[PDB]
RNA sequence: CCAUAGUAGGCCUAAAAGCAGCCACCAAUUAAGAAAGCGUUCAAGCUCAAAAAAAUCCCAAACAUAUA
């Protein structure tokens, strides 16, 4: 299992990093989306 | 008129200690 | 329209709905005002126009069923509003058991506010800065004058 | 208004009537045909 | 308040009403507390059936009713 | 160490200085001429640090230090003269301008003249659109050509600035809205 | 006199005045009102990397899955939404659920067409590799309230009255 | 009630209404959140 | 405000006696001590404050636990820690919670380490409350006087 | 009702007492339950798990596989977490082990790994892993 | 438009389980934040994703609609 035991460790990929059309770029589209929201909620 | 029904914790209202600075007229 | 009766037996029927007129003067016209070539011609007096828009108990319809053209949506409101203050509009009274108790008639029309609302102008303010009295609304500025002198919206 | 009403620093305000708008756009009308009658 | 039986066929005429009323009745909220009331829902004019133990039968049909109408309506019966 | 005599001229007239975005998006774009003080600028670090992050975002100070004097019944303090169009304080980063604007337009409503939070893309916005106002116009009589044509003897009311100030301008006043 | 440059606003010459009035703005108004007129049909949209990977996806799960089982979502509880999910992981029949919206286009041009009126509302699908439908009917006895609005198994559309006599 | 010239929200629960020919704001779980338009 | 869930009564609680010849005397409840208390763990003894006023100490102890004749020992303790005069201070021991039949067994031990003068009580069932009385007066009257 | 206890395998149920006694309990039949599952596993471990308790007074413990942040120290030879929690090598945990564990990890359904890609499953590991100031290597 | 769960994320605490504080903020499915605001001792349960005030007594009367 040498091919399943191969992957990756340490920082995650950002947007830059990372290839579009990959189904958790979108998981991670709608993280940072939510998480700006929260960040402004407090302000209001 | 009638008394409300307290919180456990009710130390957020009742305190024991506390420091002032107290300055005249 | 849907109408629900009690016996039990409950149920939905559609007695009767209205059809729109089969054909109109200006098609492509997206409000059904725009529509109708009555854009700016018509107040709060056009009684008949403004029946054609409000609930039976005298509230008013919403803007996705009735299609308006959102502009001219706050226009029928406020003319419904002077209309039924002026009480050109007798058979859409609100809604029972209790009977309402005898009142004052004072005649009014162009009513722009709630007429329990407005507070009297003790003090007017002096030539070069006076309160003046709002009558009718602005939203109908841009109504057809058939005269040189524009509306009076403050006296 | 507590001194002149039409001097000094506090002052009862003046307001341009559509009449007076009308009656100086008759004046500037009038210098420009004179504008062009001086052009050749 | 003793049962209720519900009927709509999604094979003929569809109408959401009496459809989306099943998930009103069928939340845990609704069931745990009314665990006197027995729910069954039929799959072949949609019908409602509620069997009152007070000697009332309270038949609607869910045609040409509203989501929240048929709610209310419910809801004014079983209170009183 | 000099004083210097008020000179009112300097907030007089359109800004031609710091109108421009540099390496950043997001700006507070002056309304008006004023006169601003150390406590201003107290309160524009203060708020500013305390908002945002410096790491993720940068505020940068288009503005010079306070160095005109103020004379009181002999010198006390220092103020910074301000005419309209200046890009007061600079701010980018990787960010967006709906959460920004928040803060910014705040700490602007405490200016002593008009102001406003804008992004590049909302300052060039306003910028065409007063352009296309001003070719778009129906009235045939601007103030330019009766200002410059002298036109009803207007000149003698006018000032001889006027025919630079286009008529836009009316003391530390800035009239957007005039043509 | 005055300073010419004032903390307040200055009031000025009654000529200047009379200038300011007659230099005002004046917008052009058109003969018709351009939002009242027709609107140019919208720019056409660009396809998101959402609704084109929900595309495979749904695709694949059609075609791949012979039978798919429609019913209705019927809001049950964590508790005894584990013993469902666990009593069909047993059975290695999965769970499908998505929005409706994005379901429509699908089912407006593929092998499945008249599912359309069924797919109104939430809705989930069983899902598996072989036809245990007397297992599915079993575990639905279980719940009276939770209906079965049918769907097709292999390959074949038809509802619950028909799944119960070919679960034999 | 508290005058104030501009109205604010300070809960969900917390809404607006013109009355009287002005705008208030109540709220039934904080009676302290009402204001009353100056 | 009282439950079965520990650290309840966390503001101190003042609550008066009446007796027949028109005197009051105020009992004070304060939250639960633990041993140690010097290092902050539990509440802490912050709350110990009020005891310096209070003339004497009730020495509640629970039966419920195997060897409640060590309670005393880490109950006197603290309070040295907190103040040398407060373990040298006249109290009264009071046991309670023997409805329940452990502490009926274990009734014979405290006998044997405590002795005769403890005085035991239930809370619930309100078993020999008034001995307790009894003992309150009397220590009123011995050293609350003069 | 959801009720989690979080304690090791060879343990007794007192704070616990309250906790579920508010809906009234036998509390010996619940200390009894999870006693029993301490002979059949290895000694020394907890045993987080997730217990459930219907209206009509009975018990549905569901027993499982215990947590993953103590499966990461477990082989270490060490019994303690990580204080800073991060930015700190703390567990000089192996790779090559720290995937063996990893892959006997998944194998029930009570966490729910329902995942055929056990690559997913050794992501999530990790994710749960960088909470915890650890670092893998070889 | 909306469901579960690695997980009471960990540490400090007598317990802080998303919400005392601090650090990390990744990550399963296809389908929300190691949780933005409520609520629990802790849990459990909820939601969200456009200004102005003073002193004898307010101060023309009035009016929106007949073609410069
Ligand atoms: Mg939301
Ligand atoms: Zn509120």
């Amino acid at each position: 299992p040498e091919w399943l035991f191969e992957m990756n460790l340490g920082p995650p990929k950002t947007l830059e990093e990372l290839d579009p059309e990959s189904r958790e770029y979108w998981r991670r589209l709608r993280k940072q989306n939510i998480w700006r929201h929260n960040r402004l909620s407090k302000n209001k | 008129g009638k008394k409300l029904l307290s919180e456990k914790k009710l130390k957020r209202y009742f305190v024991d200690y506390r420091r002032v600075l107290v300055c005249g007229g | 329209f849907r109408e629900v009766v009690e016996t039990t037996i409950i149920e939905g029927r559609i007695t009767a709905t209205p059809k729109e007129s089969p054909n109109p003067p200006n098609p492509s016209g997206q409000c059904p005002i725009c529509r109708w070539n009555l854009k700016h011609k018509y107040n709060y007096d056009d009684v008949l126009l403004l029946s054609q828009f409000i609930r039976p108990h005298g509230g008013m319809l919403p803007r996705k069923i009735t299609g308006l053209c959102q502009e001219e949506h706050r226009k029928i409101e406020e003319c419904v509003k002077m209309a039924h203050r002026a009480g050109l509009l007798p058979n859409h009274r609100p809604r029972e058991g209790v009977v309402p108790k005898s009142k004052p008639q004072l005649n009014r029309y162009l009513t722009r506010w709630a007429p329990g609302s407005v507070k009297p102008i003790y003090k007017k303010g002096p030539r070069w800065n006076r309160v003046r009295m709002p009558v009718g609304s602005p939203l109908l500025r841009d109504n057809v004058c058939y005269s040189r002198t524009p509306w009076k919206l403050y006296h | 208004i507590p001194g002149r009403q039409w001097i000094g620093k506090h002052r009862r305000p003046r307001f341009v009537s559509l009449r007076a708008k009308q009656n100086m756009i008759r004046r500037l009308e009038i210098e420009a045909e004179n504008h062009y009658w001086l052009s050749m | 308040v003793k049962q209720v039986r519900v009927q709509f066929c999604p094979f003929e005429k569809n109408v959401e009403s009496t459809r989306t009323f099943l998930q009103t009745v069928s939340s845990e909220k609704v069931r745990s507390t009314n665990l006197n009331c027995s729910v069954i829902a039929d799959v072949r004019e949609p019908c409602v059936d509620v069997l009152f133990g007070d000697g009332h039968r309270l038949i609607m049909r869910g045609a040409h009713l509203t989501a929240l109408e048929m709610l209310t309506a419910f809801a004014s019966h079983i209170r009183a | 160490v000099r004083r210097e005599p008020k000179n009112l001229s300097d907030i007089r007239g359109p800004s031609t200085e710091a109108t421009e975005f540099t390496e950043g998006n997001f700006a507070i774009l002056a309304l008006g001429g004023g006169y601003l003080h150390w406590g201003h600028f107290e309160m524009m670090r203060l708020t500013i640090n305390r908002s945002m992050d410096p790491k993720n975002m940068f505020a940068i100070w288009r503005v010079p230090a306070p160095f005109k004097p103020i004379t009181r019944k002999a010198i006390d303090h220092y103020v910074t003269p301000v005419k309209a169009g200046r890009l007061v304080v600079e701010m980018g980063g990787r960010c967006e301008f709906e959460e920004v604007q928040g803060f910014l337009d705040q700490v602007a409503h405490k200016l002593p003249f008009a102001a406003k939070a804008v992004s590049r893309g909302t300052l060039e916005k306003m910028r065409k659109d007063q352009e296309e106002r001003e070719r778009n116009n129906q009235n045939p009589w601007t103030f330019e050509r009766i200002a410059t044509a002298n036109m009803l003897g207007i000149r003698k009311v006018l000032s001889p600035y006027d025919l630079t100030h286009k008529g836009k301008y009316w003391g530390k006043f800035y009239m957007p809205k005039r043509v | 006199g005055s300073k010419a440059v004032t903390r307040h606003r200055r009031v000025m010459h009654f000529q200047r005045q009379k200038l300011m009035a007659v230099t005002e703005y004046i917008p052009p108004k058109p003969a018709i009102h351009p939002s009242c007129l027709p609107s140019p049909p919208s720019p056409p949209q660009e396809e998101i990397g959402l609704i084109r990977l929900l595309r495979r996806e749904i695709a694949a799960v059609f075609q791949d899955n012979r039978m798919i089982a429609v019913c209705q979502n019927v809001a049950l509880s964590a508790e005894d939404k584990l013993l469902m999910r666990h009593q069909l992981r047993k059975h290695k029949i999965l769970m499908k659920v998505f929005p409706n919206q994005v379901l429509k286009p699908f089912l407006e041009d593929s092998k499945y067409q008249n599912l359309l009126p069924l797919f109104v509302g939430h809705n989930m699908l069983l899902v598996s590799e072989e036809p245990k439908v007397k297992e599915m009917v079993r575990i639905l006895r279980t719940v009276p309230f939770l209906p079965l609005l049918g769907g097709c198994i292999d390959d074949t559309i038809l509802s619950r009255q028909g799944f119960i006599n070919y679960s034999k | 009630f508290k005058n104030k010239t501009v109205l604010k929200k300070r809960c969900k629960d917390c809404y607006l209404v013109k009355r009287r020919g002005r705008w208030y704001v109540y709220c039934k779980t904080h009676p302290r959140h009402k204001q009353r338009q100056m | 405000a009282v439950a079965s869930y520990p650290f309840t009564t966390l503001k101190p609680h003042v609550g008066i006696v009446h007796y027949e010849g028109h005197l009051q005397i105020a009992v004070a409840d304060i939250p639960g001590i633990i041993r140690g208390a010097h290092q902050n763990r539990g509440l802490g003894s912050a709350f110990l404050r009020h005891i310096e006023r209070c003339r004497f100490l009730l020495f509640v102890v629970d039966l419920s636990q195997p060897e409640p004749w060590t309670q005393v020992d880490d109950l006197k303790y603290e309070l040295e820690m907190y103040e040398k005069g407060l373990s040298a201070r006249p109290h009264a021991i009071v046991a309670n919670k023997i409805d329940l039949p452990e502490a009926q067994a274990n009734l014979s031990q405290l006998r044997d380490h405590l002795g005769q003068e403890v005085i035991v009580l239930s809370a619930l069932t309100g078993e020999n409350l008034e001995q307790l009385l009894l003992h309150l007066k009397v220590l009123y009257d011995a050293y609350a006087e003069a | 009702g959801v009720i989690r206890a979080i304690v090791r395998a060879g343990l007794a149920m007192p704070p616990l007492g309250p906790v579920l006694g508010q809906r009234g309990v036998s509390i010996n039949q619940f200390c009894k339950e999870f006693n029993e599952r301490t002979k059949d596993i290895k000694e020394g471990i907890p045993l987080p798990t997730k217990i459930l308790v219907k209206p009509d007074r009975t018990f549905e413990i569901k027993i499982g596989q215990p947590t993953v942040s103590y499966f990461l120290k477990a082989a270490a030879g060490i019994e303690k977490g990580a204080r800073q929690t991060g930015k700190e090598v703390a567990g000089l945990v192996t790779l090559k082990h720290v995937y063996e564990i990893a892959r006997i990890k998944a194998q029930d359904e009570a966490f729910a790994l329902q995942d055929v890609p056990l690559s997913s499953v050794v992501r999530s590991i990790i994710g749960s892993a960088r909470s915890l100031g650890i670092r893998v290597v070889k």
